[PDB]
């Protein structure tokens, strides 16, 4: 009566280790990743359903620890700048500036070690205001002198995002859901199977989500709990909004030897006038896109609810501004110029600041020093979504953001990992 | 891919009596069935969407319900303005994941 | 249909795709060491399933029939209903809690027939 | 003759050394980590070959005969010529581009005979 | 009795626990890397034993009978004495130095019977 | 005639790699150890014998190298104290002391690096006499300045013992012998099989064995060779002897920054009077326990042999005193108060010293600095055994000890690792 079958098409939810596939020694060691399967076959599954939960998806946790581990490994074999944490003697940069840049740059002189242990040299460099702390012309310290070590990033290792594909080991499969009305949880009927996902760009940002995937059928609004004001709301656009960012100053760079075999890259002088860094967003596009978000957002509050976007909530720059990583520079842009409307029933210019000393993972640990880059940086990118948080007829939303194990969460919401279980039994009418 | 059959063909009733029209499918289309009314010479008017919701401009005599693969359109009483055929439209594509108005079954008065 | 193409299909019909699923079960930086973990795991899982089939006397077959009787208490259904009106995912849930019973019976019943070859 | 001793020998004669080759197929410093790579690789390759023999119904045999017909378009030669006047290296080159055809036929033909046991 | 429960038991009686032992043979910090060593080792040993059974024509069985004659010079004892008045540990010591002889005979005797299927 | 059997219950002696199972980032990385098998099944083997040799047991060697490797890995990512090896200017601590502590503590001032490379600060701290060496008030050096590097242990990593279970890989098994009269070698008939052993606490000590397993049927005395005076004798009690140890002084701690992101923990001042550290052992319990050891010890010498325990043999503290690791402090206690009797036919107080610079494995290599601990330490522990060495009617025994690859040897004496060999053949009357 008992017949044993092998190769039965069933599975259980499971957690396993995923490995990557992809495609000059960049920050994510993509040359160490296996080659992709070109033209992989996607297999649609007819007459199946499955349940998903993007807020409990362990693929997010692996992407989180993979990116952090890679960041730290890549910065490990790089020159330390410990000898640079000295008393600095600084004055203001005033010779060729606009008023908006007055006080933004400082000219600092200091006594630094030469390759010979017994000799010192007088050198100077420029620093941005945000990296320099006054002690009492005036004496200064770098911002991390009493908190952590500063390591200079290696100049040969780039940071631009490179798509990384996550692949399951044999015996496991990835279920991708196509239901275009899926809100992040529960039954999601249009399921297909892939062995390895498409590439995801490991972009790190706050408030605005850049260079991600787009929605199609509608703007999607997803949250763990809509009525819980302690949770974030992820909004995915079905159209991109284009932005253009610039340095715009023409920078120079010089090397200082600080010991045998090691050098520090100092910001040199500036060619031409000094102007403030900034980002432009097309105004009409932003105006229309925001209206689409509101129409859809109202479905969870009522047709008589007024939606206001107020302003940024306040706090440290890392959580109040738009953290933008581009061209090898770290930008902190003022988004109050975007989120300024109330909804009832040209270009926008966002002034932006630059920092060289970066605490990338919002932790106390080794800080990275971004070496200066010569020439002029020009960045073009797509806003694919945004993060909102919510504070009796008017609801208030704010950019919020700042959370890690987010952003990537908007790319991995479509996937679940399952374990294949080939054996099973059933009754029939045979005997040996 | 898409199977839609309207079965109570050629049903009519005197004013004051009632009628019902029903459709079946080989695939579930839960809560994604739309009903239309087509009077001669006119484009179809949307009556009911998402199985049970009435469209704006639709008289209270129209109603209906269903789920899965079994759905019905009902008329609470004939008012002599029912001289139309009715159609079943599927608003869900099981292969693409999209929810757009692809595929009809129908033709019953 | 392709790998797991039959997952939503009738249990009977799905028996003809057993080859397709079986065929796809077997295979110091961040993206480096994970590959030894990925390969060792794939191998161990493959071998455990083969080991059970070997012990039960099913080596080399996608479908094997044995002499263990069906105890109706495991599922009070007839054959027409499970083979024609059910999928494998549904069946697996229905009798999942008897898996360890069936397996113990299947292995004991094999050793009991090996001793019977002592006479040939 | 020893391992691969028959490599230059007649295909027919070489069938009696199949045991010899099969017998030798299975098994944080610089000379350290390479040994996990060496052992994992040896295991995966061994198992993939066993998996194919299992699927085709050849488990446990060095030589297995199946019911798939020979399509002469793969090689327009008689049996006397390939078994007596050719080596295995030469034969492998001649029909290397049909390998995937033969394998697909061999596995389908096994599942087709498993369903036939539904009657016993 | 449990795993190795029969280790001190009569060789004949112990044959009914072969399932129990077979069932338990298969599976960058200090306590980390040792687990790849532990798992790779368990897999290689499992597979080598299966490989020998395959070669000798014993695939899929806990007990297999072959046509190799017993050479009394290996152990001048009758069957009553070894099966009823001896344990497996004792037997293994007594004929341990002929293991390589028996294995060579067992594998040659399998290939000799594969060629005999050339006629079917 | 030849029948091949698979799954035959036989084995050979073998050596393989063992892995652990267990159960806040402690020193042995127990969070990296796999979970245990709850309620594991022990299987008794009827009608078997086996031979054991605890002096040739390779499980000891693995425990030895696992513990050392873990110790070194755990202390690796910790602040180095190299900048502290300076000329110290010291005076005696005299303000609130008893006479027994006069000269034990010194008050040392020194010139140490601030987070800025170009600034220095005058700081002071207290040190114990044993960590400070006079050069010529008076000038001093730390004890390891001309020998090794000093690394401060990380304050978040605890040292108390946590049971570690050793597990065999599949295909291997561990044979545990229950013969309660087993002397460490030869046939041991009461054999049972386990897959993984019980937990063993990785306690490091000398002279007295603390928190181990107990004997039952009698006090067990084991040695490699009783008549060889170059060998140690391990004595295992069948009852515990309780001891209570105390700091007892109320200490404070302060942090000194010694460079960016790094700090040294200095011993601060002391609240209340300064008294000598000490351990108490119940006297009656010690008196009775020692008599039991003698009765059994005499069985290997004769009923007319007198047993004397003399005193400690002399040498460096690490081999003359009771090395005791508790509360995060390192104690060196005077055991001459215990081993003071001759056997023919209240509490005991043991004065104790404290050191902060520890050479844990009796090797020249990196030394560990134990940071100060605030408040008062109170330790309670079980003496489960002791180590004796032996020097014409009187035999003399002394605490001896000091050997590594010992102590753990008293826990692993019960286990042997064997390899399962499932194939074998035998004649019968069948043919194909
Ligand atoms: C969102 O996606 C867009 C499109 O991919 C991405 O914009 C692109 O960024 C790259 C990298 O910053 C730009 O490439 C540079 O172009 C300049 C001008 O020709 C070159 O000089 C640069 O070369 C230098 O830098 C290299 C990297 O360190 C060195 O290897 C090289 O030797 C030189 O020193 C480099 O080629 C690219 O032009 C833009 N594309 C557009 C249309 O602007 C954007 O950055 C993404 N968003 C985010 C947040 O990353
Ligand atoms: C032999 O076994 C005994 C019994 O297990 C063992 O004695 C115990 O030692 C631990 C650790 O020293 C004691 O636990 C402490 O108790 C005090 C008082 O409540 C707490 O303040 C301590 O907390 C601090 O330290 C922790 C570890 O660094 C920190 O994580 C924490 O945040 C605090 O800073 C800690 O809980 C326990 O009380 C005793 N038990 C008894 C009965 O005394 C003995 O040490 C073992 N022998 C040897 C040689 O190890
Ligand atoms: C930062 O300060 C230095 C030192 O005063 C400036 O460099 C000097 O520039 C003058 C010309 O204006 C030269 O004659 C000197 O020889 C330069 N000195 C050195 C040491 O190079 C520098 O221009 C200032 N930078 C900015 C942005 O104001
Ligand atoms: C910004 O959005 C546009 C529009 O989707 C992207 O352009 C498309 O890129 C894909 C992939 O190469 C092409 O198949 C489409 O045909 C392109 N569409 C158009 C209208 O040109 C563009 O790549 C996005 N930019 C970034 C940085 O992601
Ligand atoms: C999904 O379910 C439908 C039934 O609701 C299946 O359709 C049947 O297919 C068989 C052939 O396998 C036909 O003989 C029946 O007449 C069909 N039923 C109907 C109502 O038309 C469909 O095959 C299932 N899909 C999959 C992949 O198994
Ligand atoms: C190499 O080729 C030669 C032929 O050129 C083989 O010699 C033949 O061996 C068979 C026995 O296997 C004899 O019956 C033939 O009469 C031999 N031929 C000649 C011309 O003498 C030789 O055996 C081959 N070597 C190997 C290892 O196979
Ligand atoms: C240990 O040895 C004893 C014999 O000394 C075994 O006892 C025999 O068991 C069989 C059944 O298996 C009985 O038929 C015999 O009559 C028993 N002998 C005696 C003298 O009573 C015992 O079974 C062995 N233990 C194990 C685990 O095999
Ligand atoms: C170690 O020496 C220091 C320095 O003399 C002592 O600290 C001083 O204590 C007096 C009070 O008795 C204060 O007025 C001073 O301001 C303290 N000086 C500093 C630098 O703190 C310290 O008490 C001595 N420690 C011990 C244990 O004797
Ligand atoms: C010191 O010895 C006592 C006596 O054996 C230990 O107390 C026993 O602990 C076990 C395990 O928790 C219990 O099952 C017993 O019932 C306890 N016995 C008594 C009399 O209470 C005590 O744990 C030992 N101390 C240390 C640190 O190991
Ligand atoms: C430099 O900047 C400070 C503001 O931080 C301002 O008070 C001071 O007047 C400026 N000095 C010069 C010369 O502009
Ligand atoms: C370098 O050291 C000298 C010491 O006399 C000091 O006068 C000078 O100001 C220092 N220079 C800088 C740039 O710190
Ligand atoms: C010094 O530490 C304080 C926090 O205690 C911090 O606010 C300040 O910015 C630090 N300054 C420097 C130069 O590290
Ligand atoms: C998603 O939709 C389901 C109904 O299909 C509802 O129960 C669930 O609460 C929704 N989730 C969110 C986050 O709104
Ligand atoms: C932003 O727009 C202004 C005109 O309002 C223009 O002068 C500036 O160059 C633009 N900046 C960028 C980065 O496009
Ligand atoms: C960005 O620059 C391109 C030219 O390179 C221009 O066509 C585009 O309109 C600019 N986008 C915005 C938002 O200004
Ligand atoms: C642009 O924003 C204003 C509010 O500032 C709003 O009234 C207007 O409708 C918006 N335009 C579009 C196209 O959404
Ligand atoms: C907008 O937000 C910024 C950052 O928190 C704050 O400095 C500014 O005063 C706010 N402006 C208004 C009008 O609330
Ligand atoms: C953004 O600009 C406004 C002026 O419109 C200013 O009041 C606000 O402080 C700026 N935000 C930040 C974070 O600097
Ligand atoms: C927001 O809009 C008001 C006009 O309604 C304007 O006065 C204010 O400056 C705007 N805020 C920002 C940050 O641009
Ligand atoms: C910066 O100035 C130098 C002057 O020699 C010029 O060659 C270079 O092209 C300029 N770079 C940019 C981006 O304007
Ligand atoms: C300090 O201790 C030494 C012994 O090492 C002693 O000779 C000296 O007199 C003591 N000094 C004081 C002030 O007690
Ligand atoms: C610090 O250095 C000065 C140099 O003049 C010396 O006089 C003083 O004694 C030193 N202090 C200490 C505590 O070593
Ligand atoms: C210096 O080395 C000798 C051994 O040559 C040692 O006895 C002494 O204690 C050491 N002193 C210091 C401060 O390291
Ligand atoms: C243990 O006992 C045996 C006798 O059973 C004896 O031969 C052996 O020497 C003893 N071992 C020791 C260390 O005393
Ligand atoms: C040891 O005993 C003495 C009494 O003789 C008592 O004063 C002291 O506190 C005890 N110490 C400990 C650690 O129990
Ligand atoms: C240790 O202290 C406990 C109280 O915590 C006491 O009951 C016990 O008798 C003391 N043991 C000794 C040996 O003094
Ligand atoms: C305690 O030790 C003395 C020797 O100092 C001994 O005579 C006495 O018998 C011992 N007491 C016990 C109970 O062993
Ligand atoms: C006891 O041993 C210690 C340490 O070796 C020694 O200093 C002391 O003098 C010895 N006492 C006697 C009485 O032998
Ligand atoms: C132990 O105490 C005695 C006094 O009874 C003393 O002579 C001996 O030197 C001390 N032992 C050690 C190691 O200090
Ligand atoms: C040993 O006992 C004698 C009395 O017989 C006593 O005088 C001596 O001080 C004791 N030794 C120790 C270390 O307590
Ligand atoms: C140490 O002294 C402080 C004085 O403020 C007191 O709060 C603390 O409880 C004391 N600790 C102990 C263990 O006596």
């Amino acid at each position: 009566w008992v017949t044993v079958y092998y190769g039965v098409p069933v599975w259980k939810d499971a957690e396993t280790t995923l490995f990557c596939a992809s495609d000059k020694h960049n920050v994510w060691a993509t040359h160490a990743c296996v080659p992709t399967d070109p033209n992989p076959q996607e297999i649609h599954l007819e007459n199946v359903t499955e349940e998903f939960n993007m807020w409990k998806n362990n693929m997010v946790e692996q992407m989180h620890t993979d990116i952090i581990s890679l960041w730290d490994q890549s910065l490990k074999p790089c020159v330390k700048l410990t000898p640079l944490c000295v008393t600095l003697q600084c004055t203001n940069v005033t010779n060729n500036i606009t008023d908006d840049m007055r006080g933004e740059l400082k000219n600092c002189s200091f006594n630094m070690t030469t390759e010979l242990r017994d000799k010192k040299q007088k050198v100077y460099s420029l620093f941005y205001r945000l990296d320099v702390v006054q002690i009492n012309n005036k004496e200064y310290r770098l911002i991390n002198c009493n908190t952590s070590a500063i390591t200079q990033a290696c100049p040969k290792v780039s940071f631009e995002p490179i798509p990384i594909h996550y692949c399951a080991p044999a015996g496991f499969a990835i279920l991708k859901c196509k239901d275009k009305k899926f809100n992040g949880t529960g039954p999601c009927p249009s399921v297909s199977t892939v062995q390895c996902t498409h590439g995801i760009k490991p972009v790190v940002s706050t408030q605005l989500l850049l260079n991600g995937s787009l929605a199609e059928e509608e703007v999607m609004i997803r949250s763990e709990n809509i009525t819980n004001n302690a949770k974030n709301i992820l909004v995915q656009f079905n159209t991109p909004v284009q932005i253009n960012c610039t340095r715009p100053n023409n920078n120079t760079r010089k090397s200082i030897r600080i010991g045998p075999g090691q050098a520090f890259y100092a910001t040199g002088d500036i060619i031409g006038d000094i102007r403030q860094a900034h980002c432009n967003v097309s105004k009409a596009t932003w105006n229309e896109t925001l209206g689409k978000v509101v129409k859809q957002l109202r479905k969870h509050f009522g047709n008589n609810t007024i939606i206001r976007f107020a302003n940024s909530s306040g706090g440290d720059l890392e959580v109040t501004t738009h953290s933008f990583n581009c061209g090898g520079e770290f930008f902190y842009c003022n988004t109050s110029g975007l989120f300024n409307s109330t909804w009832i029933s040209d270009s926008i210019t966002l002034p932006c600041r630059i920092k060289q000393i970066i605490n990338m993972w919002q932790r106390i640990g080794q800080a990275m020093y971004a070496p200066p880059i010569q020439g002029v940086i020009r960045c073009v990118s797509n806003i694919t979504g945004l993060i909102l948080t919510r504070d009796s007829t008017t609801e208030t939303f704010r950019p919020g953001g700042g959370d890690m194990r987010d952003n990537w969460r908007s790319e991995l919401y479509k996937y679940k990992v399952v374990k294949i279980e080939p054996l099973g039994v059933a009754p029939t009418r045979c005997k040996r | 891919d898409i199977v839609m059959t309207q079965t109570p063909a050629s049903v009519e009733a005197a004013v004051g009596g009632t009628v019902a029209i029903k459709c079946q499918a080989s695939q579930s289309i839960r809560s994604y069935l739309a009903w239309y009314q087509q009077k001669p010479g006119q484009p179809p008017k949307l009556l009911i969407y998402e199985a049970s919701k009435l469209a704006s401009g639709v008289p209270s005599r129209f109603s209906g319900s269903g789920s899965g693969t079994q759905f019905t359109l009902t008329i609470s009483g004939v008012e002599c303005d029912d001289a139309a055929t009715y159609y079943c439209q599927r608003n869900y594509d099981s292969y693409s994941g999209a929810y757009y108005p692809n595929g009809f079954g129908g033709g019953t008065e | 249909l392709g790998f797991l193409g039959a997952a939503g299909s009738t249990m009977g019909a799905a028996s003809m795709t057993l080859t397709v699923q079986a065929r796809n079960l077997l295979s110091l930086t961040v993206w480096g060491i994970k590959q030894l973990q990925a390969r060792v795991l794939a191998v161990e899982r493959y071998l455990r399933d083969q080991q059970l089939l070997g012990i039960w006397g099913c080596s080399g077959k996608l479908i094997c029939c044995t002499n263990v009787p069906w105890n109706s208490s495991w599922s009070n259904r007839n054959l027409s209903e499970i083979w024609d009106n059910m999928t494998w995912l549904q069946w697996d849930k229905e009798i999942s809690n008897y898996t360890q019973i069936i397996y113990g019976l299947l292995e004991e019943s094999q050793n009991q027939q090996e001793k019977n070859e002592q006479d040939l």
